[PDB]
């Protein structure tokens, strides 16, 4: 893949331009990394506690963590 | 209302005054009629009346009982003389305890009205057409469209501008928008506190919210950011109008009470600011049987605006406010908060214990639930 | 300016726009009231120029030069007969509306329940009355829809769905401002009204194996089809039919 | 309002090349042919 | 009328014209009634698409006889102008005939397309 | 997957499908006039009143 103008060259032309409109909402990451939710966090947030406890306390899984289990 | 008496439109006031405790009567006044303090009586209705609204002009007025709703159309067209100001009234029982309602006029005549009644059980009943149903002894079958999303009582319902959308807000801190042309629904979900009141701008653009934590935000549509934010002192209040979800006997009925003094320090190095302990909202603070105030705000004393806010104890604004059973969650209260000599340190204490209904399985011998 | 004759035109090259772009020009637009040209490129820059060939020291001088952060500009358009707001957009899932009085730029990012249907906001058309704006929803699947948005409140008010093979080639609002004519790919063209909010009719371009663009103009057309006289539909072979 | 009539010259060349100068239709008939070619009636 | 294996479904018509355009870019296509008749008579033709918008329809009716004698599938599309600018001609083409070769993705498309034509019949 | 179609007496077509929607299709033009998002899982059966006044959808 190859973009027409990359974001760094867009930044350089924006330095050359007059009025800059920020499109990131202030207080977020500018490149746009939002904290994505792990599925046990998503199930706990929606209120699916059975799926949350199972997805956390499954100890065979490689993403297993006792401090995550204590957190939930 | 601005009605036409002879050819001069002027203000008419429509008061709702009690005569007994569960009855009341609605009484109209001009300005010169208010100067002599006699009023044109319009209706007396006898089931714990709440509120009164009217359409543009003075053609249709809508009165609200606890379970019933009284629609009134003025009897004559063009209102020749003042002594013939009479309203024909039809009452019918809404299926739930009426918390609020918004009427939109379907129009320079008044063709119809569309009533949205937000009830105390959570539903929003939309009665689509009323003057063409009660204009015609016999009436046809009227049946409201039910829109149920809120768990607790829905605090405010309003039609939006053109009439495509039905915006609403309840205890669940979420501004909801019923799409109403499709079946869909879109929402601005995680505010600070309960959406206690909404209005729509004269144009369709802005909404203005009175949030339960003493705040108002003029939002703009589909930017959905507060273009105007105004905050107050947010402390514990003994409310005048008691609560909108204390009508239907919940698990914990919300009581207007102050159990403990407010935890507050004026801060040295900046004596105009005042740090004080608050919850998410007033109702969300006092709900649950304990003060749940896991936040502080800095409040300007010299110019009375809430400057800023921050969390001290653990809080989850983005999680659900209510458990699956129906009790609001309690959050750790910041009991003791006092400020250092320098202006550069702050030490707080926050306590939390599980609720008494929750233990039930830790009791072994002489242990009661309070002891656990 | 004279009324022009059908075989030769008195076209006349004037002083070109002085500021060049660093990428291809995605959209040009003229202000409906004043002689002001708005150009927008894929290099995230919009240029507003005032048309003055007799200017000094630079002909067609630049008013302002707005760089939009991180959005390539696929389309920019003026709103209404007064030309009060500029709506501009690209590949991303949001579009901005910049009011030319009071200067505020609002970033619309939700299309009210159809945000799954719109993975882009690149192609849109504002109505000539300025009240509405239609956006082609990025959902091809043998037939394309386009969500219609009230301009003044930026909220979804309608949706027009046509059947095709790859979706919507182009579309155009009617001149009175109510309906719109949606020319899809594989030749099906659909007149869809706003009053009754369902399809007025469907016809077929003559022998089009797939449409690419459409335009719609003139005056004194049919009164119940928007009052535009000519429709011009250009296909992917190279042939443009005018009806 | 009207405009100038556009006519490809091959049609007029066919009108006059249909026959020689002698043994052509009379000039009233050829005038009606040329006028109906240059008539701007839809 | 006389166009009884008619392709009326627009999805099938779009598939036929897309395969015609791909064969036209592969130069595996014979355009016109005379060239179609030559390909069908010589037996190099894999599929043959006639058009039903022909104003005397009887000028392409001889090709169904030769296709019935040589067992190749013929189908009728609605519009000859669509067939013409599907081949890339800028004229109206009333009959087209697309041929086969040893090994192609196009030959696999031809086999699937004549299976769909046999589903029409 | 359009699990159930039925026809109103005035000509329109009501169709419940795999998204749990109920679409109202125009009768003269055969284009859609409305999408009503009603169910969460798919609408499996429809019913239309005899005078064309009520639609029942079961998912």
């Amino acid at each position: 893949k190859r973009a027409a103008v990359s974001n760094k060259n867009m930044d350089l032309l924006g330095e050359s331009a007059d009025v800059i409109i920020p499109t990131a909402d202030p207080g977020t990451h500018p490149r746009g990394r939002r904290p994505k939710l792990k599925p046990w966090q998503k199930a706990f947030r929606q209120g699916r506690y059975a799926a949350a406890v199972d997805d956390v306390l499954n100890t065979t899984a490689p993403s297993y963590d006792p401090v995550i289990a204590l957190t939930l | 209302d601005a009605i036409e008496v002879a050819g001069k439109v002027d203000d008419v006031l429509l008061t709702l005054n009690r005569l007994t405790k569960s009855s009341a009567q609605i009484i109209a006044y001009n300005s010169k009629m208010l100067a002599t303090k006699t009023g044109k009586l319009l209706h007396t209705y006898d089931e714990s009346p709440q509120s009164l609204r009217s359409v543009a002009g003075g053609r249709a007025i809508v009165a609200a009982a606890k379970e019933a709703l009284h629609i009134g159309i003025l009897k004559t067209k063009k209102l020749a003389s003042w002594e013939e100001l009479a309203y024909r009234f039809v009452s019918f029982d809404v299926p739930d305890i009426i918390s609020t309602f918004d009427i939109r006029p379907i129009i320079a005549e008044l063709q119809d009205i569309d009533v949205a009644v937000g009830g105390a059980r959570g539903a929003i009943y939309v009665y689509s057409n009323l003057l063409a149903h009660l204009h015609t002894l016999r009436v046809g079958t009227i049946q409201p469209r039910k829109y149920h999303w809120h768990r607790r009582a829905v605090h405010s319902v309003k039609w939006s501008g053109d009439g495509n959308y039905l915006i609403s807000g309840g205890y669940e801190t979420v501004l909801v928008l019923w799409q109403l042309d499709t079946g869909r629904v879109d929402f601005l979900p995680h505010l600070s506190a309960a959406i206690e009141n909404i209005v729509v701008s004269p144009k369709g653009s802005a909404y203005a919210l009175h949030l339960d934590d003493n705040s108002a935000m003029v939002l703009s549509t589909a930017e959905m950011k507060p273009s105007m934010y105004v905050s107050g002192i947010q402390s514990l209040v003994l409310g005048d109008r008691p609560s909108k979800d204390a009508l239907v006997r919940r698990v914990w009925r919300p009581i207007d009470e102050i159990a403990s003094p407010l935890v507050a320090t004026i801060s040295p190095q900046n004596p105009s600011h005042m740090f004080l302990c608050v919850g998410n909202g007033q109702q969300a603070t006092v709900g649950g049987g304990a003060t749940s105030t896991p936040l502080v705000q800095v409040f300007d004393i010299s110019s009375f605006q809430g400057v800023a806010k921050q969390a001290i104890a653990r809080t989850n604004p983005t999680d659900v406010n209510i458990t699956s059973e129906g009790v609001p969650i309690i959050e750790p209260t910041a009991t003791k908060l006092a400020f250092s000599h320098d202006g550069k340190w702050l030490a707080s204490i926050d306590e939390w214990q599980p609720p008494e209904r929750d233990t039930e399985a830790y009791l072994t011998g002489s242990k009661t639930q309070s002891d656990a | 300016r004279r009324k022009l004759r059908p075989e030769t035109i008195d076209i006349q090259r004037t002083r070109d726009i002085p500021d060049t772009h660093k990428a291809a020009i995605s959209s040009l637009a003229f202000h409906p009231r004043y002689p002001i040209l708005l150009s927008s490129s894929t290099s995230s820059i919009m240029y507003l120029h005032k048309l003055d060939a007799s200017a000094y020291p630079t002909p067609n001088p630049l008013l302002t030069s707005v760089h939009v952060k991180r959005t390539d500009l696929r389309r920019a358009a003026f709103v209404g007969p007064d030309g009060g707001e500029i709506i501009f957009a690209g590949r991303r899932r949001y579009f901005h509306c910049w009011n030319l009085s009071s200067g505020l730029v609002k970033k619309v990012s939700k299309i009210q329940g159809h945000q799954k249907e719109q993975r882009t906001m690149e192609r849109f058309r504002v109505s000539p009355c300025g009240r509405y704006m239609a956006l082609v929803a990025s959902d091809k699947k043998g037939g394309g829809m386009l969500n219609i948005i009230n301009v003044g409140t930026m909220q979804w008010i309608a949706q027009a769905r046509i059947d095709g093979r790859h979706g919507v080639a182009d579309f155009a609002w009617w001149s009175d401002g109510n309906g719109l004519t949606i020319a899809g790919r594989d030749g099906q063209v659909t007149e869809w009204s706003m009053i009754t909010r369902r399809t007025v009719g469907i016809w077929r371009d003559e022998g089009s194996i797939g449409g690419t663009v459409m335009a719609l103009g003139g005056r004194n057309g049919p009164a119940e089809l928007g009052g535009d006289r000519w429709v011009a539909i250009g296909s992917n072979s190279g042939i443009l039919n005018v009806y | 309002d009207t405009h100038a009539v556009v006519v490809a010259p091959q049609r007029l060349a066919e009108i006059f090349n249909a026959a020689p100068a002698f043994a052509m239709p009379p000039i009233e008939d050829v005038f009606y042919q040329v006028a109906s070619l240059f008539s701007t009636k839809p | 009328s006389a166009a009884w294996p008619k392709a009326e479904d627009p999805a099938l018509v779009q598939e036929l014209l897309d395969c015609v355009q791909q064969a036209s870019h592969y130069r595996q296509l014979k355009k016109g009634a005379n060239e179609t008749t030559k390909s069908v008579n010589r037996g190099t033709s894999e599929l043959v698409i006639l058009a039903a918008d022909t104003q005397p329809l009887s000028i392409v009716l001889h090709i169904p006889l030769i296709c019935e004698e040589k067992n190749v599938p013929y189908v009728y599309v609605p519009s000859k102008v669509a067939l013409g600018r599907a081949c890339g001609v800028s004229r109206a083409v009333i009959a087209v005939s697309l041929t086969s070769n040893e090994a192609s993705d196009l030959n696999s498309k031809i086999r699937a397309l004549r299976d769909k034509v046999e589903r029409l019949a | 997957i359009v699990w159930a179609v039925k026809c109103l007496p005035n000509g329109d077509i009501v169709s419940g499908d795999s998204t749990g929607q109920v679409c109202i299709w125009d009768g003269k033009t055969y284009t859609q006039a409305q999408r009503i998002q009603s169910h969460t899982q798919d609408v499996l059966c429809l019913s239309v009143s005899a005078d064309g006044s009520k639609i029942i959808s079961g998912g």
